[PDB]
Formats: C-alpha cells, structure tokens, sequence
C-alpha cells in the first residue's frame, strides 16, 4: 500500500508523464479487469467466432458492446474521480505551466530566470522562501480546478446513469417488473448451472478413478453425490454449443424463452465429423 | 380483422373421399400463407397442405403426397381440400390458417399476422 | 470521507464556483439516486411507453410526476440544509462580494488597492495582521447569512410538508383509514410478488439444468422450495404488461380494487404475433 | 448536533433577527411535527371533508382545535424553556438595546461614539479590556432577564395545566373512571384496528400473487396467518367512512358507545354510483 | 527477512551488479519454482521421453510451452513490479550514470574530479552537504524513472492478459462454457485420484505388512479403509503410461473425451519384455 504511494518528480516534462502514467495504469488495469470478469464479452467472443460471417447486425453487438463498456467503465471512473478529489496528481501535472504572470498574493518577486523549473519544483517543498506566497498561491489553484474537474465527474456520470437507465425502461419492448424477473432467473439459472457442472464433473471424474483402481476414495458428501446423482456419459459438442452465445428475448408460441438454456430445453435449438479421436470405422478397419 | 370460416367435417369409412372448404373473410391481400392442420388428442399438431399465393409453389407432407390434395380459388378466395384413401389415422381436428408474410427485424424479431378456424374429421373405419 | 473535504480556493471570480460545484453535484447525485430507486418513475415510463398516444390527461400525470420530485427530493433538501448550517461553502462563495465600504467593527484600515483579493483570501487565514479584526468581521456576517437561510430552508420545507399532507387527505376520495390500509396492502403486495418471482424463477431455472445435466444439485432449502412449488410453465408477456404501470383506486360493483395486479385476478384486465422465435407454422414447413 | 450550535452575530440589528430565526424555526418544526403526528387532526380534517357543508357546530370544532393545539404545543413550549434559561439566545439578541446610560458598576467609562456597535459585540468576546466590567455587568443582566422569562414561562405553562385538566373533569358529563376506561378502550382499538389491518392487506396481497404465479413463497409466520385468517374480499368505501371522523360519546338505549367503530359495529352506522372503474353494466353491453 | 534487506555498495561498476543480481535472483527462482510447480512441464516431459522421436508438431508442443513460460513468470513478474516500485533497486544501479551536465536545481557546484564516485556514493548518504541539493535532484529522478517503468510494465502485462485470454476464447474450437466444465472435470479428477492412489498404496502396503508379520497395527481409521477398499494387485507398467502425457480434447463418436484417463477408461488407449526381475521361465529353469 506504501509502495503506491504517489511521488512527484519535480522536474519540467517529467512530472507530468509521471502523473499519467500513475493515474491511466491503474485506470487501464481496471478496465481491463472489468472487461475480463464480465461474462458478455465472452458469448459476444463466441457468437463473432460461430457464426464466422459477421451475420449479426450492428444494433444488436453495438448494444452489447455498449453494455459490457459500460458495466467494466465503473471502476476506472471511480478511480479516476478518488485521484481527481485527492488533488495531488493534478498539482504534481500542471504545476510546471502555471503562468508566472497571472500569479498574485504577493509582491512581483517571482524570478523570470527559470520560470518552468521552479514551478515544476514547488510540489515537493523546494520552494525559496522568498516564494513561500506564490507556493501556496500555486498549490490553491491547481488543486481547486482538481477537485473541480472531479465535481463535474461525479455530475456527469450521475447524469449519464440517470439517462441511460431512463432510456433502457422507455425503449425496451418489456415491462420493468417482466425485466427484473428475468434479470433474477438469469441469476438463478448462473448458479445453478455452475453448481451442477461441478457436481457432474466430480463424479464422472469419480467414475474414471474407479475404472482405474477398482474404488475410489470419497467423503461422505462425495458418496452422497455419488449416490443420488449417477452419470451415464458426457454432453455432445453441439448441445454445449446450442447455450452459448448472446440470446435476445426471442418468444414462442406466445410464451416468453429467458435464456437459450431454456430456449434449447424447450426444444428449439437443437454427416460430417470434426475433432475426431481416430478415422471413421471403414479406416480404422485397415 | 379476418375470419376464417371452415366446414365439411363428418364421418366417414376407409377409402372415401372427403372435401373441406374454408372461407376467407376480410382483409385478404396482405396474406400469403394458406395452409391446413391437423391435431390429435396425445400429440402436437401437424400441416397437411400449403401453398404460395406469393410464389406460387406448395408443401404436401409425407403422408399428404399422392393422397389428399389442396386448391385454392382466388375468385372465391376459398381454401378446398380433397381427402382421398381416407385412413383411421385421419380421425383428427383439422384448422385452416392464414399468414401474413413475416418481417425479421434482427433486434426484436418476426413479427407478422397468424389466423385460426375450428374444424373436425373424423373416420369411423 | 476526508476526501470530500471541503477546501475554499482563495481567489476571486473562483471560490464561489467551487462552492457550487461541491455542493450542488452531491445534490444532484442524491436526486438522481431518489428518482431511480423509486418505482413510481418506472411504473410512470412504462405507462408513457405503452400508451404510445399521450392517452393520459394531465392531472394524473401531474400528481405522479410531484410525487416522484417530492420524495426524491428529501436528501437534496437536508444535504443544502447541512451545508448551509456549516457556513464554510457560503462564506467561500461570498467572501469575494463583501463590501468594504460596508465593514466596520474597526478604523478604516482596509486597503483599496485589491479590495476584492483581499476579501477571497480571507478564508484561508491569509489575511494580514493589520486586517485581523476585518477578517472576523467578515466571518461572522456571511456565516450569519448562510445560517439564517439554512434555517428559513427549514422553516419552509416544514411548512411544505404540512401543506402538502393537509391538502392530499382534504381532496382525496378516500378517509385516511382506508388509505393507511391501501398503503399497507401495498408493501405486503410488493414484497410477496418479489419474494415469489424469486421462488418461481429458482425453480424454472432448476426444471431447465435438470433437463440438460439430468438432476440438480439443491440445497435442502432448494429441496423444500422444489417438492412444494411446482411450476408448469411461464406467464405470458400480456400477463406481466396488464399488472405494470400506474393504477388510481379503481372499484368495481362498490368493492375497492388496490392494485392492477389485484385488478387483474378479479378478472378485470385480461391474431398479432410479435416478436416470435420462429414464423408462423406454415413458414416453417417451408 | 455540532452543526445547530449557537453562533452569534456580533451586529446591530442583526443578532437579534438570528436568534429569533434560530429559537422560532426549530419551535416551528417541533409545533408542525406535533401537529402532523396527531391522529385527530386528520379525523377532524376527514369530519371537514365529508361534511363538506359546515355542518358541525363551533363548540365541538373548537375544542377538538384546542385538544390538538395543546397536545402539539409540548415540543415547542419545553424548547423555549431550555433556550431560555441556557440565556445564550437572550442575550445575543438583546445585547444592542442595552441602555449606556443605565449602566453601573464602574465608572462611566463607556464611549458614547458608537454605542449600539460595542453594546452588540460584547457576547463574542469582542469588548475592549478598558470595558471588561461593562461587557459582565451587561452579562449578569441580560441573562438573568432570560432565565427570569424562563421560570416565568413554566410557572405559567404548570398553571394552565392545572386548570385545563380541572375545567376538563369539572364540565365533562362523565366521570373520571369512565373516561380512564375509554381511554384504555381507545389506545386498544387503535392497536388492535391498526395489527389487523397489516394482516389482512397481507393476506389480501397474498392471495393476488398466488393468483399471478400459482403459488406464494410464504414464511412460517406468514403460513399461519394465510391458514388462521382467510380473507373472502374488501370492505367498501362506505363501511371506512363510517368510522372515520370525530365521535363524543353517543349514548343508545342506556349503554356507551365508545367510538364510530363501535358505533359501526352495534348497526348504529350503516343507487348513486362513484369512481367506478366501467360504466354500468348497460354501457358495457355496448 | 531482515538478511534480505537492500544494501546498496556505493562504488562505481559495482552497485548495479549487486542491484541486477538482488533483483534476478530472486526472480530467477521464483520462475524456477513456478517452473517445477507446474504439472504440465513433467507430462510435456513425459510426451517428449516416450515418444523418444520428436513425433509431436511443432504447433502443440509451442502452445504448452507458452502457457507453462506464461503460468509460471506470474511471480518474477509481481516481483521485478514490487522492486522496480520500490526504487531502491533502480537509484542504486543508475546513480553512477547520471550525467553531471543535465544537473539542474542548483548552481553549478558538481565537481568534475571524481564525479562517478560521487554519484556512486550518493545512495548511502554519504554525500558532501555543498551538493546537498544536488543528492535529492538525483534521487528524485532515478526514482521517478523506477516507478515509471513499473507501472509501465505492469500496463503491459495487463494488456497481455487480455489479448491472451481474447485470443484463446476466440481460437480454441470448444465454447467457454465447455472449457469451464472441462476444467472443472480436470481439478475434480485431479484431486481424486491422488487420494485413490494414496489409499491404495497405504492398502497395498497393509498387506505387504501383513504377510511380514502375521498382522497390521491399523488405527480405526485405517481399518475402515482396509474394509472398505480390498486391492488385489499393481496396475502394470503399459496402465500408468497410457494415463501419463498431453491430451488436445480427442472426440469419439460425437462424444467429447476429456483426458486421457477419460480416454483410457472408455478403452480407446489399450511380446518384448522389459526390466524384468528374472530372465523367462526357460532361462530359469536353468
Ligand atoms: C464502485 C461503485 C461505487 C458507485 C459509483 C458508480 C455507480 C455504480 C452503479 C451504477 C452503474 C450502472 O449500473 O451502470 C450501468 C450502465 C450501463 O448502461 P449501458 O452500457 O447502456 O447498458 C445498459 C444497462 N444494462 C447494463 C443493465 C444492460 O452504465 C452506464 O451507462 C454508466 C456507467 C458509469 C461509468 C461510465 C460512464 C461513461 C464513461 C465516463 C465519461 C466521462
Ligand atoms: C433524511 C430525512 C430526514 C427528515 C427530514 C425530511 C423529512 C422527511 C419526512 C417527510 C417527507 C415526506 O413525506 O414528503 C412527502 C411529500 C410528497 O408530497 P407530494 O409530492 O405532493 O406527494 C403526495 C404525498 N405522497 C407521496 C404520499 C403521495 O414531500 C413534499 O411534498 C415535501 C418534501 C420535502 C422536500 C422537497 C420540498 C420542496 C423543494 C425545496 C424547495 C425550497
Ligand atoms: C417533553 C415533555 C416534558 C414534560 C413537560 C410538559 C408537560 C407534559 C405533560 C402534560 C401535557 C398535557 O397533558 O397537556 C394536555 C393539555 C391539553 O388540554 P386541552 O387542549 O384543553 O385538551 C384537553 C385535554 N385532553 C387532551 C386530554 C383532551 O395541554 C394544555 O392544555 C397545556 C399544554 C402545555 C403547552 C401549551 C401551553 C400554552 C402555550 C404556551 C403559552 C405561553
Ligand atoms: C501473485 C498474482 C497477483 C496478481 C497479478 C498477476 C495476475 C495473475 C492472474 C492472471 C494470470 C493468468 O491467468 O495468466 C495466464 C496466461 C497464460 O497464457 P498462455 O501462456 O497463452 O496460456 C493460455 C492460457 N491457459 C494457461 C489457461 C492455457 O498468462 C499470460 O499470458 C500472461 C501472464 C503474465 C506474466 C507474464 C507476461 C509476459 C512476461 C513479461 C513481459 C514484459
């Protein structure tokens, strides 16, 4: 934590660079964090790779491009606004273009000799003290327009929640309350999914191990898994396919499909061989 | 906006011949999909017959080739259907429907007019 | 929280722009947090998107709309009361206007030369030994001032809430029993429909992993919630659209009505395809 | 609480306007408060309203007014008690009207140049070191006036509720026992009335949500107020009204009635058609 | 922790050896342990020994290569982050090299006599108090330059995390969905059969135990064991090697095949006699 701590390097094009680079880096680390964690930028990965022709439209992947931008952008905003109230990155920035004219508070004496390095060097206390004024005249300015862009941040972003949200509701062809109970069946079937992959992974693994040893050593949850839910074999290839990707509220029948799990078990997902393990049986034959 | 009227259903043998008309009511130039569909109690619903007033062309089930037959009068604008070799699998609720086209917006989806009528035709043996 | 610190710029043409933006963006976030946590903007959105006509006069609309602004508007108003009350951002913001001419409580020692520099800097103690007595002078007037309005703000936001409420049970159709009881109804109504798109949601979504995997693994709370709850399939769209937007006390065969979800179940709110997966059945045997 | 501290304006004509609005505005807000909280101030409000004609005579209406004034009246009266005997507020507003000529124990040091301007700058400390005993003899005074006014207003306020309370035994046609029992009789009716009400719009809510999803997610409480108490519909409009309102004390064939909801109750209460949600079963045909 | 401790050797040509071998070091044995840590090192191991004639494409062998290089230089990464963060490391290296001309802050009092000894000696405080200014121009430069580089490097890193991740979504021909489950099969499988083999080596062992002695010392523990799982011999030599190597996601049937234990267990992995402990039964009946 003390390793992050900010070090202004009081020096002319220098202390600005150091700013950026301190402020963007974890700015961009965020970004990409976010973008990584979100799970919709991976079936929008999978649906540009199956279907391979750029056959989705533009509205449909602007909108999830939107959405996914917009969720990941939350932690580099935040961060952006802490380090903008802080006040320090922006002083240590732009204390090395201050114009020594529009300086006051004091008496003319600001030396015209190296105007830049000075006031590049007023940020770590290497102020003369016949400057002592214009140091703080210098360090009231810069750090009020800092916390003043931060302000205007926060306002911004409130605004653009505020609109957003505002024209997701006005746009969308559901209801709000028809919205909620799929965001939670979204949520629920996630869970669940996740939850039984797991349970069905360990015991097909527990049938392997068998087929090796002759037993396998399990706890007593694991025999109670073993026990209750029995597994005959794997899921194929195209069935795993069938339930990824980004799905968009289509209805059947007069009756709403949430997800393309649900689309696929009511039945509406669903000659040649790819990845094979050894040739068809006519060639195995020789 | 559109009714469809359908009749002729009764009962009769194996071997028999059968003609079933629907008529058309309303606003009949949007549609473009005349067809015939058959339901059974214990399973789905199946279409016997379609055809294109668009295009022109048309779809006979498996067991509809070289059996029933469907024709259309546009001067009538009346659906008839012909029932020959009547079988006892044909002991079923049969419906006349009509379709407006259907346009695919890719956000939201298809979106088009779909239209239904009543009827029934049962075989005794 | 020492991050929001407030800290006046000493400067003219400067402060008080400072002051207005730390204090009105946090009241504007506050709002905008009001009006989105609220369900009555979003019953009023899906009313205006439904619609689709400005079918509703506009008197309902009014009221829900002064609904809406009224109780979103409490954290703006006691945020401005607060910092009002605190004297820092309005001393700040107005120290810049104080007439000289005006100052008293000592000689004429205070200087014409930069009247205006002089009075932005004197909140940050950077006022001269020889203005000590001006600085205070100044201090306990513009404080003076920003309390007096914090507390006329009170004394006005008071007098609105009694008016208010003296003329909502004045015009209403309804005797205040009756209203307290539809309150009531409306909370128990909310947060049962809530608590059951839960449940319901849960279990669809456990009907469609046990249809891919061929069992779920449920927790013993899950077990209760699947052996007691069975659902059969999921409500269709009209169903969800008749029991979304704003409802005004409605009675049928003089038996009051609460709610358009109450509305519906008596019975009172229930050839075009939209937004379907596949055609019509005859496009799909072709 | 650091917020609503005192702070006085040490200004002619300008410290006795701050207090004023410091010690009015929270009594203010304490009388609206009180008034607000009041449950008979809405009955009375429902009783003006159905009435609609002026009907009631001005004895009940007055004393029904001056039951909820007094009632409100609390708050406000034990403020100003403490503010006046802590003799801050007092002072601070009385201090530049005191007379210089009036002043004693000293000699007559006082400055005659700007008398209203030192008198008003005493209380911040801002008296000059030559006028120190003039500043504590002004001190001594003006709070001893203040507390003065305190004591007298609690003897005042002890003496009206001595003798309201004994012209309300003296002139009310009931005794004492009987009014303590209806007032246990009100305080339980009110509690009782208020519990069912919560239960019954809970079951109501239940029973629409059940009909929207085809089960309730029900807690184990809320299992045994769905089995303990059904609920077959709502009762009208007319059957709230007719509890709503003032009552005093109707007297049928010997014995009390204790309240309208009693009254109700006993049968004592109980073709236009108004806020209908459809025109008339005629108008509906067509 | 304290023997590990940064100390700079202020001497020209000599503090940067110590700085590149205090930072490597460390950073070579983390990737070493991170190297030998790794399982998938040992079975490409494996691959490469048993097929004993460069068989394997270059292709695979690349892509197992780069994940273990990528899994394993997470730790030297974080670590040369931490260094380069901290500074020290880089002011101690590059103080020798800073140029004397491009000294600024101060009037010209560097001397040119021994001017890399100064620099070099400027780390450890040892520095004259003329040039007192002229310490802190260099140690806030070089650490500026420290600090830059690490925050660029860890923005590299980033950025190659997710271009890696987006490249791997997008080429690999298997949903990520499916890859989840895969991986989720290879922990759970993982996981059982070291405690499979655990118990069936101590099982075995019982046994070899028992026939030594007459009978096993077992605690209860182990006599459940023993019960419950009974081994009546080793698995051969061929059995271990068909489980041992790489597997790239073999499909048989339309089924997917998810190791090669998976493999061996569904029999699609099943004259020379080698280290044997006796020549053939021919050979000893001689
Ligand atoms: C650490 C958190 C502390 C709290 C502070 C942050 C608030 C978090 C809660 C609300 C967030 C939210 O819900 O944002 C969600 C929306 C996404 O909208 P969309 O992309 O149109 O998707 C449609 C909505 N979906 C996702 C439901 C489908 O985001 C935004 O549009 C704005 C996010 C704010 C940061 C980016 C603003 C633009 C960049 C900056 C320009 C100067
Ligand atoms: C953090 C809280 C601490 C306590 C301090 C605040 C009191 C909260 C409890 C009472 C609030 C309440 O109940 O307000 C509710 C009403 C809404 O009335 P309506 O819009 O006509 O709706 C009719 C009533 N409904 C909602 C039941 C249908 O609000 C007001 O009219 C005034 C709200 C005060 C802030 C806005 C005043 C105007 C803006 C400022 C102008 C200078
Ligand atoms: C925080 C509390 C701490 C304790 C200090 C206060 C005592 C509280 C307990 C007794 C109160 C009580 O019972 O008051 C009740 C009576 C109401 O009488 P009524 O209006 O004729 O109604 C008849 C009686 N009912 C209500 C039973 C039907 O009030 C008074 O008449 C006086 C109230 C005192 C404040 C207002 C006085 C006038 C304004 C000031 C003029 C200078
Ligand atoms: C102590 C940890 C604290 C957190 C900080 C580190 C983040 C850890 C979590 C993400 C790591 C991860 O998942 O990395 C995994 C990938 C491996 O990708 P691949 O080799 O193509 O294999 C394909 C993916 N597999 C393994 C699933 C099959 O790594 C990388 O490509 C980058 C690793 C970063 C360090 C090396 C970068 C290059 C050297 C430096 C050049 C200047």
């Amino acid at each position: 934590f003390s390793v992050v701590a900010f070090h202004c390097p009081c020096s002319p094009a220098r202390n600005y660079l150091y700013g950026l680079a301190a402020i963007g880096v974890p700015a961009l680390v965020l970004f990409i964090i976010g973008i990584i964690l979100n799970n919709h930028t991976w079936n929008l990965v999978a649906e540009c790779q199956h279907r391979r022709t750029k056959n989705c439209s533009a509205a449909p992947t602007f909108l999830l491009l939107s959405s996914i931008l917009g969720r990941a952008a939350v932690a580099p905003v935040t961060w952006s606004v802490i380090s903008l109230l802080r006040g320090e990155a922006y002083v240590c920035a732009l204390s090395e273009f201050v114009d020594p004219s529009s300086l006051t508070a004091r008496e003319e004496h600001f030396p015209s000799a190296h105007a830049t390095e000075i006031l590049a060097r007023f940020p770590c206390k290497e102020n003369p003290d016949n400057l002592s004024d214009f140091r703080e005249e210098v360090s009231r300015r810069l750090r009020y327009e800092s916390q003043l862009f931060g302000w205007l941040l926060i306002g911004v972003v409130a605004i653009l929640v505020f609109l957003t949200k505002c024209l997701k509701h006005y746009c969308s062809p559901l209801s709000y309350r028809q919205e909620a109970y799929w965001a939670q069946y979204r949520a629920n079937e996630d869970q669940l999914f996740q939850r039984t992959a797991e349970v069905h992974s360990r015991v097909l693994a527990a049938n392997n191990v068998r087929r090796f040893f002759g037993f396998v050593a399990l706890n007593k949850d694991d025999e109670e898994l073993i026990a209750n839910f029995p597994v005959e074999g794997t899921q194929p290839r195209p069935q795993w396919n069938a339930i990824t990707g980004v799905y968009l509220y289509r209805e059947n029948q007069g009756l709403p499909l949430y997800s393309r799990l649900h689309k696929w078990a009511q039945g509406l997902a669903g000659d040649n061989v790819e990845m094979a393990l050894l040739p068809s049986a006519l060639e195995v034959l020789f | 906006q559109v009714q469809l009227v359908e009749s002729g259903g009764g009962s009769v043998q194996a071997g028999g011949s059968l003609r079933l008309s629907c008529a058309a009511s309303g606003n009949i130039r949007n549609i473009s999909y005349l067809g015939w569909f058959r339901q059974a109690p214990g399973k789905e619903r199946e279409g016997v017959a379609a055809l294109w007033t668009t295009q022109g062309q048309t779809y006979y089930a498996d067991s509809v080739k070289g059996r029933f037959t469907v024709s259309l009068d546009n001067a009538k604008n009346t659906v008839y259907l012909q029932m020959n070799s009547l079988k006892p699998e044909d002991t079923a609720l049969y419906y006349c429907a009509a379709a407006t086209s259907g346009q695919y917006n890719p956000l939201r989806g298809y979106h088009y007019n779909e239209y239904w009528g009543q009827g029934t035709q049962v075989t005794v043996s």
